């Protein structure tokens, strides 16, 4: 029925240039594998993109927008089809119009080939896309906002490369609002895009942290959609990857008993980032080391790097690891930490483990050694760790074909174990 | 010190047909 609906596509009559393109709509709108190659190959495209054009019917421009979306939701190759038929300025000048209909499936469209490549991504950039997107988050909407937010996010995905910063982060106070939202959905992709914004340098984060975004963000940690928590978890976690004064506004806004709250998440992606976002802080200073501690976050930690999935484990080590660095400063970290049975779970992972989390592990176990040693000028732990096993383990890895592992364990051995 | 675990820089397309 294709011929005909070419021909009937390009006839001067306007409701006829309707009715066909409706009908290249509907089959196009199909979830498996629409004809999108053989609509392409009719050479109806351009045709498509001129009834987008300014004082074209509403409807018609609806339909033909809806037709190249589901055509720029096809492959890389069918999108740039519709990026070739300069499609993009007048999914832009959509977003000008008083037509609520009209705008959400501009800006759907705008999603498709935007969350193409970095190259669309940009180019929809390019042709200042980010001025009519942000005024459409004024709507009376919901289902407009609900998508604008999807093509939003799109727009701050990428890092290699990253989108023109003076450019996304325009949409900052905008993402602000947005995460005040009563809409699940508008909620889940906002907390997206602000992970893709505070997935950057320091200077992105500090932008995000100015505009007070932090504190609703933990909040959102606890919403009753695991959809939710986890591009909130992972906005959350960005952040702490920051400085220490980046990530003690994180713990100020309450971010702390809210982990403890995620540690034991049915989904162990979430409990694994949560040890992840953890591991980040204890990172830090002496006191935001006690801060973790204080927020009774060692006990499921330990727990979870005994008996948790593998690449979990990896990121409860790197956590009780980094707790283990502020026993130098104060010696109460370390006596609290092996009370609380570290030292077996970390000496088990020495056989194991990849050789950073090794590296990890054998930082913690000498950290805690030192802390016994000098709680004697003043060694137990060695005597815990031979008990836990620990001593062979870590004399083994002297065969270890890395330097800075072998050394580590060499000097571990003569030292504490002479 | 800080760390990302991801550190696997993925452009999977992201899009969305409606039907």
């Amino acid at each position: 029925e294709l011929p005909q609906m070419t021909q009937q596509l390009n006839s001067d009559d306007m409701q006829e240039q309707l009715s066909a393109t409706v009908k290249f709509r509907q089959i196009l709108s199909r979830e498996h594998r629409p004809p999108i190659d053989v609509v392409i190959q009719a050479g109806v495209v351009p045709r498509l993109v001129e009834f987008m054009r300014e004082n074209q019917p509403e409807m018609l421009q609806l339909e033909a927008a809806w037709a190249l979306t589901n055509i720029a939701s096809g492959t890389s190759a069918q999108t740039k089809v519709v990026v070739d038929a300069d499609a993009v300025p007048l999914f832009i000048q959509l977003l000008y119009t008083g037509s609520v209909e009209v705008k959400e499936q501009a800006i759907w469209a705008l999603g498709n080939v935007a969350g193409d490549s970095t190259d669309y991504r940009d180019y929809v950039l390019q042709c200042n896309a980010m001025e009519p997107i942000l005024g459409l988050f004024n709507s009376n909407k919901p289902s407009l906002i609900r998508t604008a937010t999807w093509t939003l996010s799109n727009l701050c995905r990428g890092k290699k490369p990253q989108p023109d910063w003076s450019v996304v982060s325009q949409a900052l106070p905008t993402l602000a609002k947005l995460i005040y939202s009563m809409d699940t959905e508008t909620l889940v992709d906002a907390c997206w895009a602000i992970s893709y914004l505070s997935d950057g340098p320091q200077e992105a984060i500090q932008a995000v942290i100015d505009v007070r975004i932090p504190k609703r963000l933990v909040e959102l940690l606890s919403h009753e959609s695991t959809l939710v928590q986890t591009p909130a978890l992972r906005a959350v976690g960005n952040i702490v990857t920051g400085n220490d004064l980046q990530t003690q506004v994180v713990i100020n806004a309450g971010v702390l008993p809210a982990l403890r709250l995620l540690l034991s998440s049915p989904k162990e992606n979430i409990k694994k980032e949560a040890c992840w976002t953890i591991s980040n802080i204890t990172a830090g200073n002496t006191e935001q080391i006690q801060a973790v501690i204080d927020a009774n976050l060692i006990p499921p930690l330990v727990k979870l790097l005994e008996v948790a999935e593998y690449k979990t484990k990896k990121e409860a080590c790197w956590a009780i690891s980094n707790a283990s660095s502020g026993g130098l400063q104060r010696p109460d970290i370390i006596r609290y930490l092996v009370s609380q049975g570290c030292i077996k779970p970390l000496c088990d992972l020495l056989e194991i483990a990849d050789n950073r989390i090794i590296e990890v592990t054998l930082d913690a176990l000498e950290n805690i050694l030192k802390m016994g040693e000098a709680d004697k000028e003043a060694n137990e732990n060695a005597d815990f760790i031979e008990k836990a096993g620990g001593m062979e383990k870590i004399f083994n890895c002297q065969q270890n074909e890395n330097d800075k592992i072998y050394e580590k364990a060499y000097k571990i051995i003569e030292t504490y174990f002479g | 010190r800080k760390h990302k675990f991801d550190t696997s820089t993925w452009a999977l397309p992201n899009k969305r047909r409606r039907i």
